[PDB]
């Protein structure tokens, strides 16, 4: 039963890592896109001021 | 990959381009059809090139006599792909 | 590692990576009492045939 | 003690040099009455590795380059397997023991100051083999000098020196 | 020529030395009592004509004479040992001897010729010399291609006893030394000068041999089937006879030259199916055994044009015939675990079958 307990705990951690990868792929990608667009906006405003 | 047309009240005020990643696109949800294995990878709760010796490799004599294998190459077929471009008309600016 | 990582060579023309065949060359000249027909040098026939 | 001008010299002392304490590390052969024993070898890869004994101011690269430029080149010549062999016929009612060695080529890089040698590096190139044979009786005592060699010696004796700079 | 009109394919024998190719592989110098042994251990030259292209020559040569494309897969070797005199230098150089295949178009009584050269064997020319001695260029150079060995003109125009055996399968060893006709199995001829020795070696190769197989029908007597039957009869496995080797070595007298012709031989196995005194099915399996050697002397100096012999086999070994019955694989075998002492009764559990048994005492039953 202890071995089964440890295996189930490791499986739970595996599912958690899968959800973390889901967050990175589906959610953080959009935030990185926002970061890139914001950097482009900053650079454009700097170019206009210059 | 996409052409965004900001329609006014049907005159295009602005036309912008959104490019693509260039990788293979799949419409099937990978995560919903992927099963996390139980009996596989159920263990294990910066240092990889350590078994390589520069001096030992340098001490090996160069290959002079080569015995050929008849069929060692197959062919080269270049991958030719066509990029599609959709057009999305919107009233709220992007 | 790139230089030393040659693709794995194939076997002999008949298959296998074990010892090759043998061939005897250079019989010694006949003496006054002995034929000396078997006094030769044995060498691996398909040397480095991989 | 030498009679030469001061400077560095590349010296070849010929081949047929047998080393010390390693005579029958390759093993021997015992031949009974009548039969013939052929002991041979094929210098190709691992026994074809030169031995460097360098000194300060004479590293491996220096001595190697000098010996290739002046005398025979061994780095490319050792890739080609060369075979040698000995054949010995035992007597009609006696036993014969023969053992094989390695004969090398002694190369030196000496530094002559005044008329005396003050430095010397050595490079040994595996050249060929050498079979020493004896005819023995059971229980017969054999001289210890037949098997063992205390110091290196040449079994063939030269000293070739080159100063490093009609119709 | 004394031939009818048409096209002919001719083998002029091996031992042809090409012109300007004398010192190409190299030579050896031996001083005093040393023995120099220069040999080889291992591409046809084509010379077409507008009427006969490469494919024509190749197809005709393969059809009639030895298949050189397949023969290039097997290896060959020779030694050509020569000893130096007491006090004089000896120089010996080696060249290749080829086989000259001509294709002639005979009109009336030769208006066309194409030549194919197939590398056969070697030839060593030696001379005894002193320092500063002039040697005539005839020894070093060959202006025209010529034959040194036998001269032949093998041409072809292009266009019972009772057997008291029971019913069942039989395997018959028919002897050793079966070579093929028209020198198809000839591994080659070597010319050895006086005072020298020479040898021809066959190295063999792992799992690389070419047994010959000819069956009445491919339905019941296949190569795999006859191989299994030979294994059952004589324990003949062909993974054998590939690690073996044979070498023919011979020295020449001090007053004449010799020629050594070496062939590859076969051992013949006939797998027959005897039924009511008739051979219903028959297969022939030739296992390459160990070669055959022939020694001849150079003929004195005219030759005749001889037609090729009928395609077949020639036996050069001793007369032999061994007949061994074998168990039919299509019939089951029932084993009697216990022995038979005095009286035994066996119950059949409708097809023919075999019953294996042994008796506990030697006697009549």
């Amino acid at each position: 039963l202890f071995n089964i307990y440890l295996k189930n705990i490791l499986y739970f951690k595996k599912v958690y890592f899968n959800f973390l990868d889901q967050w990175w792929t589906e959610y953080y990608s959009q935030y990185f896109d926002l970061i890139c667009m914001a950097k482009q906006s900053i650079l454009a405003q700097e170019k206009l001021i210059k | 990959e996409e052409i965004i047309n900001l329609l006014n009240n049907n005159v295009s005020l602005m036309r912008s381009n959104i490019y693509g990643d260039g990788l293979k696109s799949t419409v099937d949800d990978f995560y919903s059809n992927y099963k996390i294995p139980y009996n596989r990878a159920y263990e294990y709760h910066d240092s990889s090139l350590d078994n390589v010796n520069i001096g030992v490799i340098d001490n090996i004599p160069e290959i002079i006599d080569v015995n050929p294998y008849k069929e060692n190459c197959d062919k080269f077929s270049p991958v030719q792909k066509i990029t599609s471009t959709r057009e999305i008309n919107t009233n709220i600016p992007w | 590692l790139i230089s030393t990582a040659i693709p794995f060579p194939y076997g002999y023309i008949g298959g296998g990576y074990y010892a090759p065949n043998m061939i005897t060359f250079g019989s010694a000249p006949k003496s006054n009492k002995k034929l000396n027909s078997l006094i030769s040098s044995t060498i691996p026939f398909p040397y480095a045939g991989y | 003690t030498i009679d030469l001008a001061d400077g560095n010299y590349v010296v070849s002392r010929g081949d047929g040099w047998i080393l010390s304490r390693q005579n029958q590390i390759l093993g021997g052969s015992v031949i009974s009455n009548g039969s013939t024993g052929i002991v041979g070898d094929l210098r190709v890869n691992d026994n074809a590795i030169p031995y460097y004994y360098p000194t300060p101011s004479f590293n491996e690269e220096y001595i190697k380059n000098n010996i290739q430029t002046v005398f025979a080149n061994f780095t490319e010549a050792n890739q080609i397997p060369i075979g040698f062999e000995f054949s010995k016929t035992a007597p009609s009612n006696k036993n014969l023991y023969m053992y094989l060695q390695y004969t090398y080529i002694r190369y030196e890089i000496i530094k002559v100051l005044q008329h005396e040698i003050i430095e010397r590096a050595v490079l040994y190139v595996p050249s060929l083999g050498y079979v020493k044979s004896i005819e023995f009786n059971p229980g017969e005592k054999i001289n210890k000098d037949f098997y063992f060699l205390t110091n290196d010696k040449c079994i063939l004796e030269q000293f070739l020196y080159k100063k490093i700079l009609r119709v | 020529i004394d031939l009818a009109d048409g096209n002919y394919v001719v083998s002029r024998g091996d031992g042809w030395i090409l012109s300007r190719q004398n010192q190409i592989l190299g030579g050896s110098v031996i001083s005093n009592g040393s023995t120099g042994i220069v040999g080889d251990l291992r591409i046809p030259y084509y010379y077409p004509t507008p009427s006969f292209n490469e494919e024509y020559i190749k197809n005709n040569i393969q059809t009639v004479f030895a298949n050189f494309t397949e023969a290039n897969q097997i290896p060959i070797g020779f030694e050509f040992s020569k000893t130096a005199p007491s006090n004089k230098n000896l120089y010996m150089y080696l060249q290749y001897t080829y086989i000259r295949y001509e294709i002639i178009k005979v009109l009336q009584h030769i208006i066309e010729r194409a030549v194919l050269y197939v590398p056969s064997l070697g030839y060593v020319k030696s001379i005894e010399f002193n320092p500063g001695e002039k040697i005539n260029k005839d020894f070093y150079f060959l202006t025209n291609d010529k034959c040194i060995l036998n001269e032949q003109f093998l041409y072809k125009k292009i266009l019972q006893r009772v057997l008291p055996y029971s019913n069942g399968l039989y395997v018959i060893n028919k002897g050793d030394g079966y070579i093929r006709t028209n020198d198809k199995d000839l591994i080659g001829t070597l010319l050895i000068e006086a005072g020298s020795s020479g040898s021809i070696i066959q190295p063999r190769l792992r799992n690389t041999t070419r047994p010959l197989f000819t069956t009445s029908n491919d339905a019941k007597f296949s190569q795999q089937y006859t191989e299994e039957r030979l294994k059952d009869a004589f324990n003949v496995q062909l993974f054998n006879t590939s690690t073996s080797l044979f070498k023919f070595v011979e020295e020449a007298p001090s007053n004449k030259n010799i020629c050594i012709k070496a062939y590859n031989t076969y051992e013949k196995y006939e797998l027959i199916d005897y039924q009511n005194g008739s051979i219903v099915n028959k297969a022939e399996y030739y296992l390459p055994s160990l070669g055959y050697c022939e020694v001849t002397n150079a003929p004195s100096p005219e030759v005749v044009k001889t037609q090729v012999a009928e395609d077949g086999f020639i036996q050069n070994g001793p007369e032999e015939e061994i007949v061994v019955g074998v168990i039919d694989p299509s019939e089951n075998i029932q084993e009697i675990n216990t022995a038979i002492s005095d009286n035994y009764t066996y119950n059949i559990p409708n097809n023919p079958f075999y019953i294996l048994f042994t008796v506990n005492t030697t006697g009549i039953y």
